[PDB]
């Protein structure tokens, strides 16, 4: 009945909420094609009284209210968790650091820099080359999470190599790039203020070391939602009710 | 006519059209298919249109009769003192990505856009205005251009005037003589005795252009803004181009425009859209993402605290009856220009917080080139002060590769939806 | 039998040469493990005489004689072609201009800035992410390759993100992400000196558009190597013999 | 808990203190200890490593007990001398260390020189001792980031910024003189101590001595075999920026004695056919080891230092003055004959270069500066091609203060040693 489109750089998520203010939710990936995944999302949906489009896609799908990513993770997250202030939304290749009211409005934001982009497809990518064939509950006691430079994924992945080039460990590694990027996205998340609590979303929130390395140089509890790929959405179908 | 005058520049032509191939297009998208634009605006839309023609010719036609053509990249150089000479004064800052790869090849690539693409003009031979140049007249204000001037020489000759890093009575008196230091070198060049007449003149003609844009500065106060941002940035970054004499005149005329839209409350968005303020570092020619992305997202942009913006034209030359009080006012007035390359910097502050207030703005967008250091650096604590007395600030950075189209609208549309 | 083992960024490469003066060839994947893909490489090839071994791997792998991968480059590409005193190698990571004498000698050379590395993964990441259906037929025909950010990958990736977001063509990208590379390696060629005549190696010189591309931006004669990506590690089996 | 104690009284975080410490002595015994060959002399600098941030604090703090004040520096331009005359003492801070750069990120551009970062950082963090224990800051105008860093950091500890000209003409040496005359001023205000002919040219003595001390061990690195590795002279270069003027003179010239009687028995730490390299660019401050390490574990020896932690800080000593006015130009012109990459044009620096190019039998030159640093990135160009004009071999490297760029690093410098065979 009220649609939440998020077409994201990575993935793409419908939430749908009905008249008994339920709700259903759906994700595949965009595969650089936003167009062609809202329309396969809203396939068999049936009526909708009101959609809201965000992400990346929102600029090219062709119907919708259009809203960014921005005001509705603060919508969505509101929803889930409205006695948390801050958010830190972890997606493909955007950071964002999020203050809401006691209404789940912006009081302010930050996206990553220019340099900062891409965080979380470099941690996607990574990953599957030197696997995880170990399971996250091991990398958080790591007694060598080797530092890694925190300045970019071309300076990352330069790092990776030389460290596998001369034997370090894989797990050693991917202990180092969650660290780096936890003790990185720490600071980020200060950037509105010191959190009493985050709320830690999108799908970056879905890696569990990642969320450990944070909450510990936060000093804050971190609250990750059930479904971290679905709030941005969820977001964009209360606004598109709420219109 | 245009191509047998690039050929005698010794201009790359094939380089260049290349360069220009795609700018028609975008000038449609941006600015003649916007509607509700001032009919006065067709002059510039005409320059646009034969940007590197009809200017670059009467610059030839000067430099036959004896006349010089000086190059800048400041608004610290003294127009005043050129244009005393009937010489020309042209601002060369670099606005296009083209030509960074061929910067790149003596400047290293972690640097501000603006000066690898000027240097890739030169290099390339891809502007006409930088073919029939005679003289760049370098300044030693951020780190790049210092040193690249020292590479500039080789292919072009190069004076670099000594600007200070404060402002106190040392450094007014250091800036003076560096003044009249530069004054001297112009009348070698141009063979042209400066006097209290033609100085005089000079001041006139320039103070006339300042003027002209700061009338068009002040009209954009009003509500419903009477003119969208966009085009006010391509007149402030015509100024560095055109015969400031013609320049001036069609900009009063557009003003009269414009005056005449305000008497009768018409404007070019709805009163409830976002005033923005632009602060940071310039915007050369073609340079139009910023602007053009918020106001496309619904924004109105009514000032730029930058030196394509208010810091070029807000101070006028002070008179005097002879050379040396002309040349210690001349001094007098650039050092009014609150560059962050000085230290410290804190009436830039003031004049962002005096422009909030004029302009009624309801967001602050603070866009600095990448690898600017000195407007980087310093956008901390105007973020901090900004912030402290409740005004909405964005941070913006980019370089001129114009596609980043996507991260640039999801920043900007956020704050303009948070600060509804 | 003399060989040479180039165990690379993101391919491990065999040259095997006889006293005949022939030689046989064999290259795998690198997979972040260097030494795991020499022990591979060098399994049932019979047993070897002398042993050079080159690349990010070198040190790791405790055989043979280690020279880096600019000597061993100049040296494979001198024997084929002993009269181009300019190479150009671009590999996964790393991109390199070497200036060779008449014998054979490096006599001076140039490798990517930080922000320039990793150039040759991102390409193949890229390719993968939008395919190619496409055939590389088409680059060179295409009417509106769209310029991309020469910086580094991270401001590529963001900007083909938004080209892609708004509903530009895959192939304007892919077009355009050549051309961009072909424009930077071309200058980044020539800071040695402009060559006459240059040599473009390395897996790199596999990609028939970026062949093209980079020929009509140099202006000059380009020659690529039968094999590109074993030609260091030629230069490292020819070394071998010699020492 | 002596030195924790005093940390303690400095307000030091110690938490992360600890931290920033705990990785320090595995890479000092593997980068030093453990490296043969050493002079015996090395003994006393090691010393201080081993409690970097103990005695020689200590003395800061029981200086600052007596009513004296402690300047902390960034740029071998801020006259140590005048300083020193007062009783007052000098420390340079710039950072070298990738511990502190997330902090110092938080008040500046991630795309920044690591030098300004690392050490924003360490004051923000409150980790470094020194910086606890400074009184004030003196910050010059130089490259950008560091001019504008200071307006940032006099929110956290009072910042004097000396304006410091952008040419070596006429009206800047006079115009430089007149902001000596300037910080003299200053420093007396803050120390009281009014300067005199007695206590002025005790200073200048005092730093003429390091810097003489300084000098001597340069000219002994000329000798091949080279008797000393390059990375133990980059690490007593580094430590002059801390430690007492007279004490570390007097161990200096301690060392240099071991070195002749090392030069006098044709003993050395490499073969008489280990490629020899001069470092050209940017200071490297402690604990910046890494592209020295580098060269030297690959079989090569650094034979120079043409950088401001290096032979920049030491070459030109102050020249005698029979009063206090004379001796403030000539403190100001000393400083004046450094030949920074801030000037325009800076033709002195290549000069240099090729001089010590010859007089310390080079090889090959590598000129290394930090990710971001502006003035000597574009002056490289120029550089690199003077130096290919004269057949110079010449390598153009870059990096910042993250460790884990050694793969790239090596097979760069390889690549060149082998071309230089
Ligand atoms: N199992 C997984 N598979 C793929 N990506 C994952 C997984 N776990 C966590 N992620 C992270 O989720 C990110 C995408 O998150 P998402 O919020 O959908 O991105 P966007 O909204 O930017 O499209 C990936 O870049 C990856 O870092
Ligand atoms: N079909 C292909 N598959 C994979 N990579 C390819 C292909 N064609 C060209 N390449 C390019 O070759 C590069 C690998 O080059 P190579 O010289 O083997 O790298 P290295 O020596 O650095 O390990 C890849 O990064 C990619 O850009
Ligand atoms: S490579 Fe890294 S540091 Fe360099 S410009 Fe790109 S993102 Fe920034
Ligand atoms: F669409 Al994203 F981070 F790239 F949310
Ligand atoms: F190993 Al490579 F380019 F990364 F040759
Ligand atoms: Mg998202
Ligand atoms: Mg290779």
């Amino acid at each position: 009945m009220f649609a939440g489109l998020d077409l994201g750089s990575t993935n793409s998520k419908l939430v749908i909420i009905k008249e008994d203010g339920s709700y259903t939710f759906k994700v595949v990936p965009t595969r650089y094609e936003p167009v062609k995944a809202g329309e396969l999302l809203l396939k068999n949906t049936g009526e909708i009284r009101n959609l809201v489009v965000t992400g990346y896609g929102r600029v090219a799908f062709n119907r919708g209210k259009v809203v960014t990513e921005i005001t509705c993770q603060a919508r969505g997250c509101h929803e889930l968790f409205p006695e948390v202030d801050y958010i830190l939304d972890l997606g493909g290749q955007d950071a964002k650091i999020i203050k809401k009211d006691g209404q789940g409005r912006v009081v302010n934001f930050l996206m990553n820099d220019k340099c900062a982009a891409g965080t979380g497809r470099f941690l996607e990518i990574i990953l599957t080359a030197i696997g995880d064939d170990y399971r996250d509950e091991d990398l958080i006691n790591e007694e060598n999470a080797v530092p890694i430079n925190s300045m970019c994924t071309v300076f990352a992945e330069s790092e990776v190599i030389s460290l596998l080039a001369r034997g370090t460990s894989k797990r050693a590694v991917i202990a180092g790039l969650f660290k780096t990027t936890a003790k990185r996205l720490a600071k980020f998340a200060e950037s509105l203020g010191k959190p009493r609590k985050l709320i830690f979303t999108g799908g970056g929130a879905k890696y569990p070391a990642l969320r450990l390395f944070l909450q510990k140089e936060m000093g804050v509890e971190v609250v990750v939602p059930p479904e971290p790929s679905v709030t941005a959405a969820l977001g964009a179908a209360l606004i598109a009710r709420e219109t | 006519d245009n191509r047998e005058l690039w050929k005698v520049l010794n201009v790359d032509l094939e380089k260049h059209d290349e360069f220009l191939a795609p700018v028609p297009a975008v000038y449609r998208e941006l600015f003649l298919n916007r509607p509700n634009r001032p009919r006065a605006m067709a002059y510039f839309d005409a320059v646009v249109g034969d940007i590197h023609g009809i200017r670059v010719h009467e610059l030839y036609n000067l430099k036959q009769e004896g006349k010089k053509v000086f190059a800048t990249f400041c608004v610290y150089v003294p127009e005043e003192i050129i244009n005393a000479t009937g010489s020309a004064c042209i601002g060369l800052c670099g606005g296009a990505q083209y030509t960074v790869p061929a910067g790149e090849t003596v400047l290293p690539r972690n640097l501000c856009p603006l000066i690898k693409s000027a240097m890739g003009f030169k290099i390339e031979r891809i502007c006409p205005y930088f073919q029939v140049a005679d003289y760049v007249v370098g300044e030693t204000t951020c780190d790049g251009k210092k040193k690249a001037w020292e590479i500039l020489n080789e292919y072009i000759p190069v004076y670099v005037m000594e600007l200070p890093q404060k402002k106190e009575e040392r450094d007014r008196k250091f800036w003076e003589e560096e003044i009249k230091d530069f004054a001297q070198f112009v009348e070698e060049k141009t063979g042209v005795k400066l006097n209290a007449e033609n100085l005089r003149a000079g001041i006139e003609k320039i103070n006339k252009k300042r003027k002209a844009l700061k009338r068009l500065s002040d009209l954009r106060k009003h509500n419903p803004a009477p003119i969208h941002g966009l085009d006010v940035l391509l007149i402030n970054q015509l100024a560095f181009f055109d015969d400031p004499e013609r320049f001036a005149t069609k900009v009063n005329e557009l003003c009269d425009e414009l005056e005449e839209r305000v008497a009768k409350g018409e404007g070019v968005v709805s009163k409830d859209a976002p005033r923005i303020l632009i602060t940071g570092t310039p915007q050369p020619i073609p340079h139009w993402k910023i602007h053009a992305l918020i106001e496309g997202a619904g924004g109105v942009v009514v000032g730029e605290e930058t030196c394509i913006g208010e810091r070029y034209f807000k101070d006028l030359v002070e008179p005097a009856a002879d050379v040396e009080g002309m040349l210690k006012n001349i001094a007098a007035r650039s050092l009014k220009v609150n560059c962050a390359c000085f230290t410290p910097n804190t009436g830039r502050l003031e004049d962002i917080l005096s422009m909030v207030q004029k302009l009624q703005v309801d967001g602050v967008i603070h866009y600095s080139l990448q690898f600017c250091q000195p407007y980087g650096v310093e956008s901390y604590l105007v973020g901090r002060e900004l912030e402290r007395r409740n005004i909405p600030f964005l941070k913006l950075e980019s370089d001129f590769s114009e596609e980043d189209q996507g991260q640039l609208k999801t920043r900007i549309e956020a704050f303009l939806e948070m600060i509804k």
